[PDB]
């Protein structure tokens, strides 16, 4: 039936024709190469250097599971062509996430601001929520640091540096 | 530190996924042995209450295996569906299997077991 | 076949809509062929009320294909129908009428759109002056269901009182 | 051959339905099993497949840049959804009774055959004039005042 073969590539498990007429191979490659980035993510976002990089790494797995949740849910056994069309409006988005990561990569504030400029660059398109949900959790630990003392316009840059040391100085008094 | 054996003649499309589920069992066979040992009096009044509060989670891990078997009778439990259900357990039983191996490495009892819980969802 | 091949090579939404329904009758017959005796002289006489309706289109469309400006190709087409219907004044009339409404839908839209949003047929000549003087006057205002009224009149002034409000 | 065609109309070409980079989808030559009169209707049917392939190839390529081009393709798949869904259905009807011929399959497309052609030049004007920026929200609008109700 071959549908349980193609559907088991988005998960990463190898199959009889997936290693690691006759035109179906061209059709197969369009769903095949989708799988090669899914595996290329777990190899990249498996660890639990930088604290903000961990949260962004911890936010990514909050998304892939949904991609694993959508699959293995709707189709018991559907038409072969249905698979290619169903996973098009979603599959291409998976390949976009490869341009974002590597599959070097900044860290610290340099990353929390780089991901921000990816919003305005591609705001109105369908990539607004997914990037936002990442930025909304990729800045979670950084707020805590800011929650202690309590490019971008330098009129406030140097002020933040002193707005914290005062709080860290009153804590010892 | 437990090692497992699966099968000489099994589908390769299964064994690669089996080895993705076991790290919650091997990380469990080292917590249940930490409870049944560090409960001995000759370990202080801290290595005790650490083993008690480390037991309530084991109880909630036994309920999560019960609700899977009762859901297995209706056949609604495929192998692919399993790898997603235990994810809250693969993260918790990975934390405790790291404290129970770092409190016994350097023999700690008393305050030095309360420091390690202050440096270490 | 020539009548239907040329149309397929070629307002269309009305023509296209007619073909789907016509195709269903032909497709249905094919069912009774695979699953009663059927021969030539039977399928033809069964298709009499269709091969009749089709011959009309070969003459109605012939005047919509023999022609360059975009305003004369659309005026001369839309006027051919209203002339060809008065010749046929029943199933052939139901076709041309249902073919008419779906082709005058553009004008009835812009005419309304002009009203609310602000070489000559003597049919409307006795009142034409009251139209232009209302059309242009309406356009200078925004910068600062008529067919559904004529038909109810047949059951039991629409264009003039409307004008009087606009100029007023 | 039915399920063979319903894939050719999906974007997968094969031996019966060869693919050419310039012309488009078309039947290779005469086939003994089938009649020699059908070799035409298929060619009339492929004039639709060529549109979907040249569509999805452009949709994937994303080509020029700008969000208003990204969103245009993002929306361009939505209008193209009823085409796919109406194609999945054809297989179900053929799975029931095995007495349906290409005539009925050709008849089912009906609406898609008169829609793609008018929504083909809108893409061609973009890739041939480098329509960059918000100027798309007019080039698509100037063609939105068309007469064809479906368009």
């Amino acid at each position: 039936e071959l549908v349980k073969d193609v559907l088991n590539v988005l998960i990463g498990v190898v199959s009889a024709t997936f290693s690691l007429p006759e035109s179906i191979s061209s059709l197969l490659s369009e769903v095949a190469e989708y799988g090669t980035c899914y595996t290329r993510l777990s190899h990249f976002s498996l660890q639990p250097k930088g604290l903000v990089f961990q949260a962004f790494t911890s936010g990514l797995r909050r998304y892939l599971q949904y991609y694993r949740a959508c699959v293995l849910s709707t189709p018991p056994t559907l038409s072969l062509l249905t698979i290619g069309f169903l996973f098009k409006k979603l599959g291409r988005q998976l390949r976009y996430l490869a341009e974002l990561c590597g599959v070097a990569f900044p860290t610290g504030v340099k990353l929390l601001s780089y991901l921000y400029q990816e919003a305005l660059h591609n705001c109105s398109n369908e990539h607004y929520p997914v990037l936002l949900s990442l930025l909304k959790t990729s800045c979670e630990p950084y707020t805590r640091f800011i929650h202690d003392w309590v490019v971008f316009l330098k009129h406030i840059a140097h002020d933040i540096y002193v707005c914290g040391k005062t709080i860290n100085l009153l804590k010892l008094c | 530190s437990r090692t497992f054996l699966v099968d000489p003649n099994l589908d390769l499309s299964i064994r690669e996924l089996v080895h993705r589920i076991l790290p919650v069992a091997a990380s469990y066979s080292a917590v249940t042995r930490f409870i049944e040992e560090k409960s001995s009096f000759e370990y202080g009044q801290v290595n005790h209450a650490l083993a008690a509060a480390m037991r309530t989670l084991v109880k909630e891990h036994l309920i999560l295996v019960s609700q899977l078997e009762q859901l297995h009778r209706q056949g609604l439990l495929s192998l692919q569906k399993l790898w997603f259900y235990i994810q809250p357990a693969m993260r918790t039983m990975d934390i405790l299997a790291s404290l129970a191996t770092s409190v016994d490495k350097g023999e700690c009892l008393g305050g030095s077991t309360l420091s390690l819980l202050h440096d270490r969802q | 076949g020539q009548v239907v091949f040329r149309l397929q090579e070629f307002f269309m939404w009305a023509l296209y809509k007619y073909f789907i329904s016509f195709k269903e009758e032909l497709a249905e017959i094919e069912k009774c062929i695979i699953n009663t005796t059927i021969t030539l002289a039977i399928v033809v006489d069964k298709l009499a009320p269709r091969l009749s309706q089709l011959k009309v289109l070969h003459k109605v469309f012939s005047t919509g294909v023999a022609e360059t400006r975009n305003v004369v190709r659309a005026s001369h087409l839309l006027n051919t129908l209203y002339k060809a219907i008065l010749e046929y004044d029943e199933q052939t009339v139901s076709l041309l009428f249902s073919l008419w409404v779906e082709t005058v839908r553009p004008y009835l839209q812009t005419v309304d759109e002009w009203i609310v949003h602000g070489t000559m047929v003597s049919f409307l000549k006795p009142v034409l002056k009251q139209i232009i003087m209302a059309g242009k006057s309406m356009q200078l205002l925004k910068n600062l269901e008529l067919d559904d009224v004529h038909d109810p009149l047949l059951a039991i002034p629409h264009i003039d009182k409307q004008y009087l409000d606009c100029c007023g | 051959m039915i399920h063979e065609l319903l894939l050719a109309l999906s974007g997968y070409p094969g031996s019966i339905f060869t693919w050419n980079k310039r012309s488009g989808l078309q039947v290779s030559q005469d086939f003994p099993f089938l009649h020699p009169s059908e070799t035409s209707v298929l060619n009339r049917l492929c004039r639709l497949g060529t549109d979907y392939i040249r569509f999805t190839e452009f949709i994937e390529q994303y080509t020029l840049h700008g969000i208003y081009l990204r969103a245009f393709c993002t929306g361009l798949d939505s209008v193209l959804q009823p085409y796919r869904q109406a194609l999945l259905d054809l297989e179900q009807e053929f799975l029931g009774d095995p007495h349906l011929s290409i005539s009925h399959v050709n008849y089912f497309l009906d609406q898609f055959q008169l829609l793609f052609p008018s929504v083909m030049v809108v893409v061609e004007q973009i890739k041939s004039q480098k329509i960059h920026g918000c100027q798309i929200l007019e080039t698509v609008y100037k063609h939105s005042c068309g007469g064809l109700p479906p368009v």
